[PDB]
């Protein structure tokens, strides 16, 4: 599985945002990197970033994003439905709730097709 | 009035030239042939005019020209209009007063009939390949600030170094400086001066199977 | 300086028989070498086809029961100088009664070569390795078209001289036996030259000083390719 | 596609505003291009296939049927847009003569050697 | 090159303007005669 | 921009229904364009720039908004340069626009100098594509694997760590389809094509050769994805010219960074290339080009014949059959002659017997030799 | 220093003079020839009879021992004149030696005659290249070549001449390893490759078969068009 | 036959025809006319100019300084008259246009005006206010690097030897002069690279350039060789000049072969105008006047083809051979070059390094490619030990590519 | 020349003056046409009639002209050549003697020509390249065919030969009306004796 930040591949462009200017956890990129990283890594059933720190990436997230990034993880377990139904149960009883709101989505989109 | 100055290449011609400018105190001229050519059709012969009134201008001069094998051959047609201005300007219709030309260059072959007359370059000086004594001095000169090794056997290396010309033994002096400190000896000694020997000198091309 | 061989350079060299080297160069390698058991030649067939009757070519040839010959270059001229080889040791041998030395024919095949300008056609577009045995010891001798030879312990003609020679004078010493020069002769033509080993396109013959028959080696090649 | 590509239309309050969650009804367009053979079993069959672009040259009003500028790629293969594939063989026979998706072959009976 | 051919037209032409009373001479000098064009060699 | 392309041949309704569907769109076109501010921006700049604007070139830039610019008339003026001026598309050489008055840098001009190249730079490559060829399966794998596949999806390559290939030649007999095949490739691939015939890069003067391949090369790189084509390499291929050939071979090899041009070059006697320029680095990719087989010549009748009407007794088979002795030129040859020879006796439908006495006399006209 | 002449060497080594005769020896016709089992046989094809040419004189087959036979192919001149040394070196080779003529002391006397002939000044090669089919192999058959670089070898199967690039990849494409049981279907092969002719007909194409013990023998072309009918048979069983 | 008597082809493209013929033709004819209504009423299509973007640019402060500073004209200076030197005048040349005399400025100064110099001027009076750089020729100026190339001297291989003492005179002394200048030794400032073409000599300039941290130019024959006599001599002297300007340069001349052949006379005058070049450039080199800090790369393949004056030692000083690689050296080479790709680990490179022939290491670089498309066309992530020997196996064979002269 | 006229007019003007049967044909027009016999029949007169009725724009360029003294300009000013003959679009290009480059080659020696043989592969390419063959076609007149090689005569390229050989009794009957025409004659005058008086004409 592919990272959202490799796509970007950071690790060769001039970073000319960086240094004290790039140690924040904004919501607006995290949203992108949890899109990139459902579209990227789409039914391949697996992930690196958002199934070992499934959780921690999703507290670093904020309002509107949780409705998403949580969603995004139904992409990648596409069309195994006991891959992600087993998977998603974590965060169907999460404590957050707008996180609660994307994995009841991706419940159902994992289902898709 | 003209000094026509030739020899293999590695003969200190121009050092000679250059030490002449140095001693003579003159105003000095110099410059080499190429930049006599240019492109516009009438312009070369201009330039040479102009440099030698430059030259008689400032009266006490010396007009120094490297490779004039560049415009020097023998019958383009702009190169040959430069030549024969050059000519003109230094033989013919009352030359001389007190302007005094140098020539130098490698392949006076080429040359031939134009510019070699008599009257026009009266010495002929042959800077020949440089003896076994100067081959020596050459290498005794160039490694003054050398700091070398005082045991040094210059005789020997002016032996191994036949056809070597002067820049050659610039280059083995240079070459073995070079190799000491790749040894990091603060000074440089006489292995040191085979080692540069063989540096410079050619490839032996290879053994030959024609006539073995 | 491009008409013939009776010109002669500003640096001497006559611009015919470089040429001849070159004709050398173009032709499939040939290697030689001279052992103490005994001196062995070994030679690509490069076998333009399977129909082809792989001993057709002639580019290992038997001089004589006591030396064979193998070469590089153009074939035609080759065929000649070997038929010179052959008659001379002939005549030599019919007359005198006694062996003719290696040295010997390469020294009548060189004066042969020495006819293109020194009497009265062109220079003979091919390079020689003789391997012989005589009563005084196994040689091994190369010689060009220019007529000069030598007396080589492992030598390498034709195409892609060079490297052949190299891997030869980097395991060539003068105590082998002729089964280790032949299997490192082997292993190196087959990693340098074509492919791996096979009795179509490669050739090897040996001469012994107690051996005057089956000078050859012939279709006993398999126990080679199973242990090579 | 539709229902994304209509919300866009005002994407500074439904995409880049509160409904970011809008862009995975794409994923109800999911599908995978390529080819996968299958025998009549249906397990796996990897066949050697002819890979190209489409035209009808020779075909006027008539069979189209042409895998222009071709690579030989045994099957699996992913198909591009405008990609068609053929069996680079008339050993097996196809049950469906539209190559596209998951295929099943044949053994050809009529061919003979 | 051209300018030369161009500038060697205008030497015919004027120098075969010489009226006969003109009291003018011409004198050329050259190292290599071969080179130059028979156009002048001409009486 | 280009009509679509309608794929039916034959006189048929489809072939008329697709034409009145491009005519409704085009319809509806006019329609849309007849049935029909920044001013601010336009006061001040195009105001700033008081007509009338002369043009003229930019030789050195000294400061930031500082530069030497000279005009035709050859003088050079040391101008300011007004901040609207993109300064990355200003360079020596370029073509700028200047205030009457004051002369002062208002605008880059896109070039329009170097006028021979800007035609050799055809783009026309759309009249072929891979269909009009057929049967040359192995030079179209070839080619796609050296110049095709990078251009279209140089990631394989990248993901590989592989420096693409570099340079690819082309020979056979002619009349193959060498240039058929670069044209196509040309036009499978949208990059930009270029196209030099041989002996067209000898020039009389003496620099007129190298500096020609610079520019091509320099106009090349510029177009960024491109293709550039010398068909009969072999007029250069086999001092002055040995030295356009060193130039091109350090165009190829040398110094700096090409990056995504490729170079196709086609010969008729590549056996008598000279080693230099057939480079192992650069040259790893020679494609042969066979006298057509029966498979590839059937392909080739079908092909060309195809936009021809035909009887029913034409047996394509004893046209295909004999031996491998011409190329696909000579069928195109045949097809044509077969074509005239119909019109002749008045067929607008060429028969068998026509296609038989076309062959007949080319392989006629084919070669020649007392016995 | 380029070719310019037959006795000097290009800087690299060839002689292109050998070449430029190898290249006329390939403007010339097909001429196929095989060994079988016990039998070796020819096809001459590219007749051509025109109408007021009546075929038999130019005899594109020639015999010159009690038992060889073939042409060679290129420029007929030479082929002439080279028939006339096989005549002379074979009835004398036969007169004089103890024992009779056999086909490989024949072959090397027309490759050492024709490399005699190029190593000269002035002296212009035989440009052409011929298949040599003998019965004394101590009585096997057997087939050489013969190429104007003054060199000979010993073929299987061989093919010189117009088809030469085509028809010897036809001979590898099937020459059989299997020895051709029944040698008429090796003349029924010949006749395949016939059917590769210039022409292509096969109508006109002049055969010899030698079962090496017998003389020369001629095929009419009637029973040769029988085995072009087998052929023909055998070709038909696709479907 | 008959010609076609103009019934004859009235019934040929009649009786032809399909029933559709009239239809179709009549609305491709449709198709062009409406294809032309449409670009005349679009319009031609606007060519535009510069003009960034524009909430970058303009100000009033565009408009003030264009109504309020003086669009200089530009003059080579020429003879100070400083006949006084409380008032010195100076004589300008407008090119194409006039020569004046004229005064500076009440802003610049008699020290910052030397005679030539390429000075500014205004438009009316044709007073002197800038010191403006010199003309250097675009096509000479744009020959400086400006982009160090993506090679290390680590991605050479084999030649420790060439790139040590190549390095000895192109990098030492500009990276440690303290220990030439203590030990009282003036390093070589000519370096000549010659070997068979393909060894790497174009790859160690790129690897000097790359770490050359000074002012690296490089040079081809092409740039030299122009039409008129005396120009290309002329762009070396500007070169010359160029180099002499930055604090230490490096030069570096590849295939010097174009330019650098030897003199000859009886070709009828021969090609001349490139000998005149060369001569320009030996005399740069080393003539009148010092060189300079001047550090001078030349690579060729015909080493014995240059002038013997190019060869001398003082402007040529370390000549550098690049054989073809030896085996370590091929090992070497192969394991650089694997560096990149995706391969199997267990790659037995020295087997392939033995089985290659006299192979340069550009064919060192092929072979490697050819793996790559191999693994490409196979459709593999990885590169397989089958994939180099199937490399090394069509390379080789290419090279290598009737032929009855053999034996 | 009305057997000569009629071929002629075939094979140029019904390409150019009807290309619609081409198109119906599907194969493209034919490209040039080669003219050969003695010198001075008719040759340049018929291809300069030919130009004038089919309204085509007439460009000549003679073989002895191509050649120049310099490499690299024959190239050049044949591709200028059909450059010009481009922009004029409907067109005709006449190369007069074009065996005097479509000859025999120096085959080694004290020197070699080298830039004939490139002008005529230049030539080669750029109607081999059927280079924009919208209404262009080419001409060539060549005498003595027998000098001329096939280089340019292979299939693809120039399609179609005419026979120009020496005007018989009817045609001198005809070339003599044409000139005499503007001439004044007088009664007696019997232009079938003069005729026949001189065999073996050029015309
Ligand atoms: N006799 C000598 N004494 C001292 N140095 C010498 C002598 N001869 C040559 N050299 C050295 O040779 C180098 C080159 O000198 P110079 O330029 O005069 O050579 P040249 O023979 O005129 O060469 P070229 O004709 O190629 O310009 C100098 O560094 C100089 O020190
Ligand atoms: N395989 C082919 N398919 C279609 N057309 C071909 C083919 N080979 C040759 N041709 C015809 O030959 C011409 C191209 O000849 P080509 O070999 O490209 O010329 P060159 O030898 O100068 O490269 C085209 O007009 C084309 O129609
Ligand atoms: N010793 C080597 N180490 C690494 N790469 C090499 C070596 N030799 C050659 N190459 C590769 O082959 C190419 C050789 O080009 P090069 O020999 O520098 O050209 P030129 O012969 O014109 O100087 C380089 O691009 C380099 O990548
Ligand atoms: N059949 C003819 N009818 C009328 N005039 C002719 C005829 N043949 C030759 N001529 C005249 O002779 C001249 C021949 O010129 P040209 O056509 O250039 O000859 P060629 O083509 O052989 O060089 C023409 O000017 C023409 O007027
Ligand atoms: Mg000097
Ligand atoms: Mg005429």
């Amino acid at each position: 599985p592919k990272v959202p930040d490799d796509i970007y591949k950071t690790h060769l462009e001039n970073n000319r945002f960086g240094g004290s200017g790039s140690q924040v956890d904004s919501a607006r990129m995290n949203l992108a990197s949890s899109f990139v990283n459902g579209f990227v890594n789409a039914a391949f059933g697996q992930d690196k970033l958002l199934t070992d720190d499934g959780n921690k990436w999703l507290y670093k997230n904020k309002d509107h994003g949780m409705l998403s990034a949580a969603a995004s993880l139904g992409m990648i377990l596409l069309w195994d439905v006991d891959g992600g139904l087993t998977q998603i149960d974590k965060y169907l009883y999460s404590s957050e709730d707008y996180i609660k709101s994307g994995a009841l989505l991706a419940c159902g989109i994992v289902n898709s097709g | 009035k003209g000094v026509l100055m030739y020899g293999p290449p590695g003969t200190g011609k121009t050092l000679l030239a250059r030490a002449c400018a140095a001693q003579t105190k003159a105003t000095f001229l110099k410059l080499a042939g190429p930049q006599l050519v240019q492109m516009f059709i009438g312009d070369g012969a201009k330039l040479v005019r102009d440099a030698f009134a430059l030259a008689k201008e400032k009266a006490p001069s010396i007009i120094f020209i490297d490779e004039l094998d560049a415009i020097g051959t023998k019958r383009d047609r702009e190169v040959q209009r430069t030549m024969l201005e050059l000519l003109n300007q230094l033989d013919g219709f009352q030359p001389n007063t007190q302007v005094k030309v140098i020539a130098a260059t490698n392949r006076v072959d080429i040359l031939d009939p134009a510019l070699l007359r008599s009257g026009r370059l009266d010495r002929k000086i042959e800077f020949p390949m440089p003896n076994e004594e100067a081959r020596a001095r050459i290498m005794q000169i160039h490694s003054r600030k050398m700091n070398v090794s005082p045991d040094v056997n210059y005789e020997e290396l002016a032996r191994c170094t036949d056809d070597f010309n002067g820049a050659q033994c610039k280059a083995v002096c240079v070459e073995a400086g070079m190799i000491a400190l790749r040894r990091g000896a603060t000074e440089l000694t006489h292995e040191d001066y085979m080692e540069g020997i063989l540096e410079v000198q050619a490839k032996k091309k290879a053994n030959l199977q024609y006539y073995a | 300086y491009d008409r013939g061989v009776n010109t002669f350079s500003p640096e001497g060299r006559l611009f015919q028989v470089e040429y001849a080297i070159e004709a050398i160069k173009l032709g499939s390698t040939a290697i030689g070498i001279q052992t103490s058991e005994g001196v062995c030649l070994a030679v690509e067939k490069r076998i333009t086809s399977p129909l082809m009757e792989p001993s057709s070519i002639e580019k290992i040839v038997e001089i004589d029961a006591h030396i064979g010959c193998a070469m590089s270059g153009l074939i035609a001229d080759a065929k000649t100088l070997i038929d010179k080889a052959r008659v001379e040791t002939q005549n030599h041998w019919f007359t005198y009664n006694e062996t003719m030395t290696v040295e010997s024919v390469t020294q009548a095949v060189s004066n042969l070569a020495l006819q293109f300008g020194e009497e009265d056609s062109r220079p003979f577009g091919v390079a020689l390795l003789f391997g012989g045995v005589d009563e005084k010891g196994p040689q091994l001798f190369h010689m060009d078209p220019s007529g000069t030879f030598v007396q080589c312990d492992a030598r390498a003609i034709g195409s892609a001289s060079e490297g052949a020679q190299s891997s030869l004078q980097e395991v060539y010493h003068k105590s082998m036996t002729l089964k280790e020069a032949i299997k490192s002769s082997l292993i190196i033509l087959k990693q340098v030259m074509e492919e791996k080993l096979n009795a179509t396109n490669i050739e090897l013959a040996t001469v012994q000083p107690g051996q005057n028959f089956h000078m050859f080696t012939k279709e006993e090649l398999e126990e080679v390719i199973k242990d090579i | 596609l539709l229902t994304v590509l209509v919300s866009f239309l005002d994407v500074r309050n439904i995409i880049l505003g509160k409904s970011h969650y809008v862009l995975y009804g794409l994923v109800a367009a999911m599908q995978p291009r390529m080819l996968v053979t299958f025998d009549e079993e249906l397990r796996p069959l990897p066949v050697s296939v002819r890979v190209g672009q489409a035209v009808d040259v020779v075909g006027q009003a008539g069979k189209p049927k042409t895998i222009t500028g071709f690579q030989t790629h045994t099957t699996p293969v992913l198909l591009a847009h405008g990609e068609r594939a053929e069996l680079a063989t008339e050993e097996f026979l196809p049950v469906t003569p539209i190559l596209e998706g998951f295929v099943i072959l044949r053994k050809n009976p009529n061919y003979d050697l | 090159d051209r300018e030369i051919q161009r500038t060697l037209m205008e030497l015919l032409n004027q120098m075969d303007g010489f009226d006969t009373l003109h009291r003018v001479k011409m004198i050329m000098a050259t190292n290599r005669p071969d080179t130059l064009d028979p156009a002048l060699l001409r009486p | 921009s280009k009509l679509p392309l309608v794929t039916p041949h034959t006189q048929c309704r489809l072939k008329l229904l697709k034409l009145e569907r491009i005519k409704d769109y085009l319809l509806m076109e006019e329609e849309f364009i007849r049935n029909q501010k920044q001013e601010e921006e336009r006061s001040k700049v195009d105001d700033l720039r008081g007509t009338p604007m002369s043009v003229g070139t930019l030789e050195e830039i000294i400061d930031d908004n500082h530069a030497i610019v000279s005009t035709s008339v050859g003088s050079e003026h040391y101008v300011s340069i007004l901040s609207f001026v993109d300064k990355d598309l200003l360079e020596p050489g370029c073509s700028v626009l200047l205030n009457h008055k004051v002369h002062a840098v208002i605008g880059v001009l896109m070039d329009d100098t170097d006028p021979l190249v800007t035609v050799m730079k055809v783009e026309k490559a759309p009249q072929e594509t891979y269909a009009d060829i057929g049967g040359l399966d192995n030079q179209i794998q070839e080619i796609k694997e050296s110049v095709e596949l990078p251009l279209t999806h140089p990631e394989y390559y990248e993901e590989m760590g592989i420096k693409p290939p570099k340079g690819v030649i082309l020979y056979g007999p002619p009349g193959t389809g060498k240039t058929l095949l670069a044209k196509a490739v040309a036009n499978q691939t949208s990059a930009t094509f270029l196209r030099v015939v041989g002996s067209e890069l000898i020039q009389k003067y003496l620099g007129d050769g190298p500096k020609l391949v610079r520019e091509l090369f320099r106009v090349a790189e510029e177009h960024a994805p491109s293709i550039v084509f010398i068909d009969e390499i072999d007029a250069i291929g086999t001092r002055e010219i040995q030295r356009t050939m060193l130039e091109l071979l350090n165009q190829l090899d040398g110094f700096d960074s090409r990056g995504d041009v490729k170079v196709i070059m086609a010969t008729n006697r590549i056996e008598t290339l000279d080693p230099a320029l057939i480079r192992p680095g650069r040259i790893d990719r020679k494609i042969e080009f066979p006298l057509p087989d029966e498979k590839t010549k059937k392909r080739i009748f079908q092909i060309h014949t195809s936009r021809m009407t035909l009887a029913d007794d034409v047996t394509l088979d004893d046209l295909i059959m004999a031996k491998d002795d011409l190329s696909g030129a000579d069928i195109k040859a045949i097809c044509t002659e077969a074509g005239l020879m119909a019109l002749r006796e008045r067929r607008m439908k060429v028969t068998n017997e026509d296609f038989k006495k076309s062959k007949e006399n080319v392989l006629y006209k084919k070669q020649e030799g007392t016995p | 220093s380029y070719d310019r002449a037959i006795t000097v060497f290009s800087p690299d080594g060839h002689l292109f003079q050998v070449e430029y005769a190898q290249e006329a020896v390939k403007k010339g016709s097909t001429a196929v020839g095989v060994r079988g089992r016990d039998i070796v046989v020819l096809g001459v094809e590219k007749k051509s009879v025109a109408k007021l040419q009546d075929e038999r004189t130019v005899r594109k087959i020639c015999a010159l021992d009690d038992n060889v036979c073939m042409a060679f192919a290129g420029l007929t001149a030479d082929a002439r004149i080279v028939i006339n040394r096989a005549r002379v070196e074979c009835q004398s080779h036969r007169l004089t030696v103890e024992d009779p003529v056999t086909v490989e002391y024949i072959t090397r006397y027309i490759a050492s005659l024709k490399q005699r002939y190029t190593q000269s000044n002035g002296r212009r090669p035989f440009g052409i290249s011929a298949l040599i089919v003998g019965f004394d192999f101590d009585g096997t058959p057997r087939l050489y070549q013969t190429d104007p670089s003054g060199t000979y070898h010993a073929w299987k199967a061989n093919a010189i001449g117009r088809g030469a690039k085509s028809v010897r990849e036809f001979l590898e494409k099937n020459y059989t390893d299997e020895a051709i049981e029944t040698d008429d279907l090796t003349i029924k092969l010949v006749i395949k490759a016939l059917l590769e002719v210039v022409q292509s007909g096969g109508k006109n194409i002049e055969l010899a078969v030698m079962r090496r013990d017998q003389s020369l023998k001629i095929l009419n072309p009637e029973e040769i068009e029988k085995y072009v009918a087998e052929i023909e048979k055998e070709k038909e069983e696709n479907e | 036959i008959r010609a076609l008597d103009e019934g004859d082809i009235a019934l040929l493209k009649t009786y032809g025809q399909s029933t559709y013929s009239r239809q179709i033709k009549q609305v491709e004819d449709d198709i062009q006319q409406l294809l032309k209504k449409i670009n005349e009423l679009t319009g031609i299509k606007e060519s535009d100019t510069g003009l960034a973007p524009p909430a970058l640019w303009d100000l009033a402060a565009d408009k003030q300084t264009l109504q309020s500073e003086q669009p200089l004209q530009v003059a080579r200076c020429t003879k100070i008259i400083n006949a006084d030197s409380e008032d010195p005048k100076y004589i300008i040349n407008v090119k194409q246009f006039a020569k004046f005399v004229v005064d500076l400025s009440d802003q610049v100064a008699p020290t910052d005006i030397e005679e030539g110099m390429r000075v500014g001027v205004d438009r009316n009076k044709y007073q002197i206010h800038i010191p403006l750089p010199p003309k250097i020729d675009p096509t000479v100026t744009m020959m400086q690097v400006e982009e160090k190339p993506d090679v290390t001297y680590s991605d050479v291989g084999g030649c420790k030897e060439q790139i040590e003492k190549l390095r000895e005179v192109v990098e030492t002394p500009l990276l440690h002069p303290e220990r030439f200048v203590n030990l009282g030794i003036e390093p070589p400032k000519g370096v000549l690279l010659f070997g068979p073409p393909g060894t790497g000599k174009t790859l160690c300039a790129r690897a000097v350039a790359n770490r050359t941290d000074a002012c690296f130019i490089r040079v081809i024959g092409s740039e030299l060789v122009q039409k008129y006599v005396g120009e290309g001599a002329r762009m070396v002297r500007e070169l010359f000049e160029m180099a002499r300007t930055k604090k230490a340069c490096l030069i570096f001349f590849d295939e010097i072969d174009a330019i650098g052949g030897a003199r000859f006379d009886d070709g009828a005058g021969g090609d001349n105008e490139v000998q005149r070049t060369m001569l320009e450039l030996i005399n740069q080199l080393d003539g009148f006047d010092p060189r300079g800090n001047i550090k001078v790369l030349m690579a060729t393949n015909r080493p014995d083809t240059l002038d013997p004056a190019l060869m001398r030692p003082g402007r040529l000083d370390r000549k550098i051979e690049f054989s073809l690689p030896d085996l370590e050296g091929r090992t070497h080479i192969f394991k650089i070059h694997a560096r990149s790709m995706s391969v199997e680990r267990d790659i037995r490179f020295e087997l392939l390094a033995r089985l290659c022939p006299n192979s340069t290491g550009a064919e060192i670089r092929s072979v490697c490619t050819e793996a790559g498309m191999f693994a490409i066309r196979a459709r593999r992530k990885i590169a397989t030990e089958k994939d180099f020997l199937e490399a090394v196996n069509k390379v080789i064979k290419s090279y290598a590519k009737r032929y009855m002269t053999y034996n | 020349l009305d057997k000569q006229i009629k071929e002629i007019k075939e094979v140029i003007e019904l390409p150019v003056k009807h290309p619609e049967l081409f198109e119906a044909l599907g194969i493209a027009q034919p490209k040039g046409v080669l003219l050969y016999g003695p010198p001075g029949t008719g040759k340049t007169l018929l291809a300069r009639a030919v130009a004038h009725h089919t309204d085509c724009t007439f460009i000549r360029v003679s073989g002895s002209e191509l050649v120049q003294k310099f490499i690299g300009e024959g190239a050049r000013m044949v591709r200028e050549l059909f450059v010009m003959a481009r922009e004029h679009a409907p067109s005709i290009i006449f190369m007069d003697e074009i065996d005097s480059i479509g000859s025999s080659r120096l085959e080694g020696g004290s020197g070699g020509d080298s830039e004939v043989q490139r002008t005529m592969l230049e030539l080669l390419n750029q109607l081999d390249g059927f280079e924009a063959t919208k209404n262009i076609k080419v001409i060539m007149a060549t005498n003595r065919i027998d000098i001329l090689d096939s280089a340019l005569l292979r299939p693809g390229r120039i399609d179609r030969k005419i026979e120009f050989p020496p005007p018989n009794e009817e045609a001198r009957l005809d070339i003599l009306k044409i000139h005499s025409r503007k001439m004044n004659l007088t009664r007696g005058i019997n232009l079938r004796k003069i005729a026949e008086l001189m065999p073996g004409a050029s015309g």
